[PDB]
């Protein structure tokens, strides 16, 4: 309960949209009004599962 | 890749294996001189630290922009993805080739430079007029014709499969190619067939949908199929029922005639410019052919003029012999008597009636077609 | 006639056929015994199902 | 205030127009037909109060509009269709010439070749006032002409 | 005899090509990135060169200067105007007024100006590469040629011939007759031998969605134009641009007068277009405006009619020279069963009649393939035949 104090400070996350991923493990990801990145992945998440 | 295109021998001769063992010293000693840079010159990896290197200078973070100028020393006007455009520089590892104004591109985070171009996805219309598979069966479907179905393959089959034919003529083929006839007859049955055969690239286009709700949108449209069929392959353009273009007056279109007329000036344009045409054949139809501008079928953008006429009555048989070979046709009927029914029944209301027919057994499960299947089948079909 | 493959005309309600249609829409109504739908169906001379 | 020249396309209208930007020594500004026309809405009216502020301004000038007809073509009631941005330009060109609050500072010179096509509007009195016409040579002139 | 020691002594070494080229880096086929021993100049010098010291320079445009004082009024896309100052590194004589420059991101000064704005459906139509249609394919209009290339040409290619006699030459030119007579087929050949830039210009290429937006297209074109020396724009099909103001009741194609208009005004009048010279060509001439066909504008009107006799023999050899004939027949009987045809029906005939030679088998056509050609394309194609009611242009 007293970790949040020192814990909601953290920036939030973004949410996107992927389109379509390419070779060496990046994706394709656009944002609400801003423009498509290309951006990769995280250790803990499968392309096939994107 | 490409290393050498000589292959004309073809056979066991000694200057088979002296070309090609030529070859094996040009690979060997440019194999062991590059083998020798790492030897002495260890100095990296290659295989990733020039790749890490190039991986360490651009951005995780990669925004994507568009081209609309290049100025070659390197640096380009791009425009960001909001609207506010920038003067940033363009690096080395970019493969400066592959940038035309509107292609898009990779920005860098920081500074904005061009790190890499972006491999397009194209297009929700290419895709929508180039044919996917091959429509149906051959050409021994068709029956009856004979006369026209060797003239086009005159103008297009056979150029294509044998150039050699219009060489030792010393000529060029024929360039356009329209087909008329009453509706029904085979107009579009024919075209399946050639693309069926060919092995060129394939574009189908109805003439009612040349015709659009905006301004200058029409003309549009027609300048970039052209766009298209040009930048594939050896193609084939099909425009199908383009007496429609000029008949129905629809009121989506806010010009007028006179914005029909605009449209029709462009298409005569793409036939017969100036401009440097290529290998480009196009075939059309229709079946009100008095209607249309006659400047539109003189020599030059439409040089074969092929009729097709209401199917023959010993042609007719041919064609309920087409129609009728994979039913388990009973033996109760005699075909002769369906043939003089209508005087004038196309071969549209043939294939009309044998599938009609069929549908009459599947009411009380049948599996053979009687003949008061046809007798009935008739009353439904023609007489309405 | 290669063109469409069958075509289905729909005629205007008959006697017969009034009457259930009524009877599916009256279905969602509170009702009271003794109401002799028939007698309703012949009122309107086929009107339509709407 | 205002003058009109008109008449067929090749008797000489551009002619004077380029005459007398050589002879007075004034502030001289001058004007395309379909120049005012704009994709946006208002940037063609924008346009005119721009042009008649900017000859305010240098207040020893007069304005030239050439190819009038083009944004001076009469208005019409028609119903489901039909440009009205047009006359927006031309009924700004109306006022921000003659109306309400008006000046003795800039003198109109006005061209075209037809005039029939013109709105009423703009033909009245004291929008443009002298409407003179350009008669084809007719014997002694093209003597003197070539 | 050494039937597999030659093809696995083949096969290996071209393996062995593979096999080695994957160790030096061409591969891992890309999404954008380029040829390995391509880029290893910028690999540690310009990386840190082309980069860290240099900076980013947001492009902007300016409104105006003032005086006494640099003080130059900006403007940017969608944000404020500023106020600004200049670098070190640049005069300020060429930062003239209404001229796009490039700008820091932090201080808000200039940089460089920039070349302007080109709007690229401009720029995709100067032509770029020249089309392969000679003089000597143009036979049977030889009057017409010499009266079309004294136009075009000559005060280009002899700029004094004219200068010192003291006559200013024409300047436009449209081509106009029945279609497929060779109006086409003639422009291609005058931008096959010219030198000067050769803008052209389809009709139908001027007709936008948007209102005036056809109009600023004109002065795009004129505008580049002007910036050249000598430059050549080629209108083709302008029926489509202007016929003629009829305006009653309901204003229909009053936007597409309103472009035709601003081409006029570029043509005439107010500090006129200078060395620039138009050509048209059109199919009907008659639904033509009157303000478009006066000359200071059009001065030449050349004619393109059917060829007479010696104009369609010409043709014929022309479009014959070049295929396997028979010796022994004559041309000048042909050209007499063609009474009005055009030179782009003679060559239907000449492509026809060597099909026939295909169609049996031989390698060299007759003078019988010639007349089965002819009763085809000329008496049974003559349902549609296209001229006879453009020869009275309606
Ligand atoms: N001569 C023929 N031989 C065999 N089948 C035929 C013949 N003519 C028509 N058919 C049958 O009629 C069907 C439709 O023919 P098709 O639509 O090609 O005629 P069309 O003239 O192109 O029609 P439209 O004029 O409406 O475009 C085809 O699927 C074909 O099976
Ligand atoms: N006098 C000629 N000599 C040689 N070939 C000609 C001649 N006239 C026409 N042709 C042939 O006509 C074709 C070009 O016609 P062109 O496009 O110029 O017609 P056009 O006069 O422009 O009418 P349209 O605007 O309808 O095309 C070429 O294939 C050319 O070989
Ligand atoms: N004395 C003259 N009288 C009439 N026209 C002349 C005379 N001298 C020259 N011109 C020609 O008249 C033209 C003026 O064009 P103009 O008729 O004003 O065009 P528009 O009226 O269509 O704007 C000039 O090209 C000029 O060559
Ligand atoms: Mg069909
Ligand atoms: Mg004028
Ligand atoms: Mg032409």
């Amino acid at each position: 309960l007293r970790e949040e104090l020192q814990l909601l400070q953290e920036q939030g996350s973004y949410v996107g949209e992927v389109v379509r991923a390419m070779d060496k493990k990046k994706v394709l990801v656009k944002v609400h009004p801003e423009g498509k990145f290309v951006v990769d992945v995280d250790k803990n998440i499968d392309i096939n599962d994107v | 890749a490409s290393k050498l295109p000589l292959v004309t021998p073809h056979t066991q001769c000694r200057l088979k294996l002296l070309k090609l063992e030529r070859i094996k010293d040009y690979l060997l000693m440019e194999e062991e001189f590059i083998r020798n840079q790492e030897q002495m010159k260890p100095l990296e990896e290659k295989q990733e630290e020039e790749r890490s290197k190039v991986d360490d200078l651009r951005g995780t973070p990669m925004s994507v922009g568009t081209l609309e100028e290049i100025i070659d020393d390197n640096h380009a006007i791009v425009s960001t993805s909001v609207g506010s455009e920038h003067y940033v520089s363009i690096l080395s590892f970019v493969d400066k080739d592959l940038l035309e104004p509107g292609c898009s591109v990779l920005l860098n985070h920081k500074v904005h430079a061009v790190i890499g171009v972006l491999m397009d996805d194209t297009d929700p219309l290419v895709t929508v007029m180039k044919v996917e598979k091959a429509p149906q069966e051959t050409y021994a479907d068709i029956g009856g014709l004979d006369n026209q179905i060797q003239e086009i393959k005159e103008s297009v089959e056979l150029p294509l499969t044998h150039p050699e034919y219009y060489e030792e003529m010393g000529i060029k083929p024929p360039k356009g190619v329209i087909l008329y006839g009453p509706p029904g007859t085979g107009k579009t049955l024919l075209a399946k067939a050639v693309a069926n055969q060919t092995s060129a690239t394939f574009l189908r286009v109805v003439g009612s949908e040349l015709i659009q709700k905006y301004l200058g949108d029409g003309p549009k449209l027609v300048r970039e199929l052209f766009r298209v069929a040009e930048e594939h392959a050896p193609s084939i353009v099909f425009i199908d029922e383009i007496d429609a273009i000029g008949t129905k007056r629809y009121d989506s279109n806010s010009g007028g005639e006179r914005e029909i007329q605009r449209t029709m000036l462009e298409l005569l344009n793409q036939l017969d410019g100036f401009d440097s045409r290529g290998d480009v054949k196009v075939i059309m139809a229709t079946n009100r052919i008095e209607t249309l501008d006659p400047a539109l079928i003189r020599p030059g953008r439409i040089d074969r003029k092929i009729e097709f006429p209401l199917p023959d009555e010993k042609t007719k048989k041919r064609i309920f012999q087409i129609h009728t070979s994979r039913m388990t046709l009973a033996d109760d009927v005699t075909l002769d008597d369906l043939i003089m029914a209508k005087d004038d029944l196309s071969g549209a209301d043939i294939k009309a009636i044998c599938t009609e027919a069929g549908l009459m057994a599947l009411r009380e499960r049948r599996m053979k077609v009687t003949n008061e299947d046809f007798k009935k089948s008739k009353e439904n079909v023609l007489y309405k | 006639p290669g063109r469409i493959d069958r075509k289905i005309e729909f005629p205007p309600p008959n006697e017969e056929a009034r009457l259930d249609i009524l009877k599916i829409h009256s279905r969602k109504m509170n009702l009271t015994r003794g109401i002799n739908l028939r007698k309703i169906a012949e009122l309107m001379p086929g009107a339509s199902g709407a | 205030k205002g003058v009109l020249m008109y008449g067929p396309p090749g008797t000489g209208k551009t002619l004077l127009a380029r005459a007398c930007a050589a002879q007075t020594k004034a502030t001289f500004l001058k004007l395309a037909g379909p120049q005012l026309v704009q994709m946006f809405i208002g940037d063609g009216a924008k346009l005119v109060r721009d042009a008649f502020a900017l000859a305010k301004e240098k207040a020893p000038s007069i304005i030239f509009i050439d190819e009038l007809d083009a944004i001076g073509t009469k208005r019409f009631d028609s119903e489901k269709a039909g440009d009205r941005e047009v006359q927006r330009t031309m009924l700004e060109l109306l006022n921000q010439l003659d109306g309400f609050q008006p000046n003795t500072q800039v003198k109109v010179i006005a061209a075209t070749n037809r005039v029939d096509i013109l709105d009423p509007a703009l033909l009245r009195s004291g929008r443009l006032d002298r409407k003179i016409e350009f008669p084809m040579p007719n014997e002694e002139a093209r003597a003197r002409i070539m | 005899t050494y039937s597999r020691q030659i093809k696995q002594v083949e096969d290996d070494i071209q393996q062995l090509l593979k096999k080695i080229n994957e160790l030096t880096g061409i591969k891992e086929s890309d999404t954008g990135l380029a040829p390995p021993a391509l880029w290893d100049l910028a690999a540690d010098k310009q990386t840190l060169q082309s980069e860290q010291p240099l900076q980013v320079a947001r492009c902007t445009k300016i409104i105006n200067a003032d005086s006494e004082d640099p003080k130059y009024i900006i403007n940017v896309k969608q944000f404020a105007k500023f106020v600004v100052d200049l670098s070190d590194q640049v005069a300020p004589t060429d930062i003239e007024e209404g001229m796009r420059v490039g700008v820091d991101r932090n201080k808000y000064q200039i940089h460089i100006p920039l070349p302007p704005k080109i709007d690229p459906t401009v720029t995709m139509m100067q032509v770029e590469e020249k089309p392969d249609v000679t003089y000597s394919d143009v036979g049977g209009c030889k009057e017409q040629i010499e009266k079309l290339r004294e136009v075009v040409e000559t005060p280009l290619l002899h700029p004094e011939r004219f200068v010192n006699l003291g006559i200013e030459p024409p300047k436009g030119v449209l081509l106009f007759g029945p279609p497929g007579t060779g109006k086409t087929l003639c422009a291609r050949a005058v931008a096959n031998r010219t030198d000067a830039c050769f803008i052209r210009v389809i009709g139908s290429e001027l007709v936008q969605k948007y209102v005036g937006e056809g109009a600023r297209m004109v002065r795009e074109l004129f505008e580049m134009a002007r910036t050249k020396k000598a430059c050549l724009i080629f209108f083709d099909e302008i029926d489509a641009i202007g016929g003629a103001r009829f305006d009653d009741g309901a204003g229909g194609d009053n936007e597409v007068q309103r472009t035709m208009l601003e081409l006029i005004n570029q043509l005439d009048g107010f500090d006129p277009r200078g060395n620039i010279k138009v050509l048209m060509a059109t199919n009907r001439p008659d639904t033509l405006d009157p303000a478009l066909m006066r000359p200071g504008r059009l001065d030449r009107k050349i004619e393109f009619s059917l060829p007479d006799l010696e104009g369609r023999t010409h043709i014929f050899k022309i479009h014959a020279r070049s295929m396997s004939v028979e010796r022994d027949i004559r041309f000048e009987l042909l050209a007499r069963l063609c009474p009005n045809s055009t030179g782009a029906e003679i060559r239907s005939v000449c492509t026809e009649a060597g099909m026939f030679a295909i169609r049996a088998r031989r390698k060299i056509a007759t003078e019988k393939d010639f007349l089965e050609a002819v009763n085809k394309v000329i008496k049974s194609y003559a349902k549609f035949s296209a001229t006879p009611r453009y020869m009275t242009y309606n």
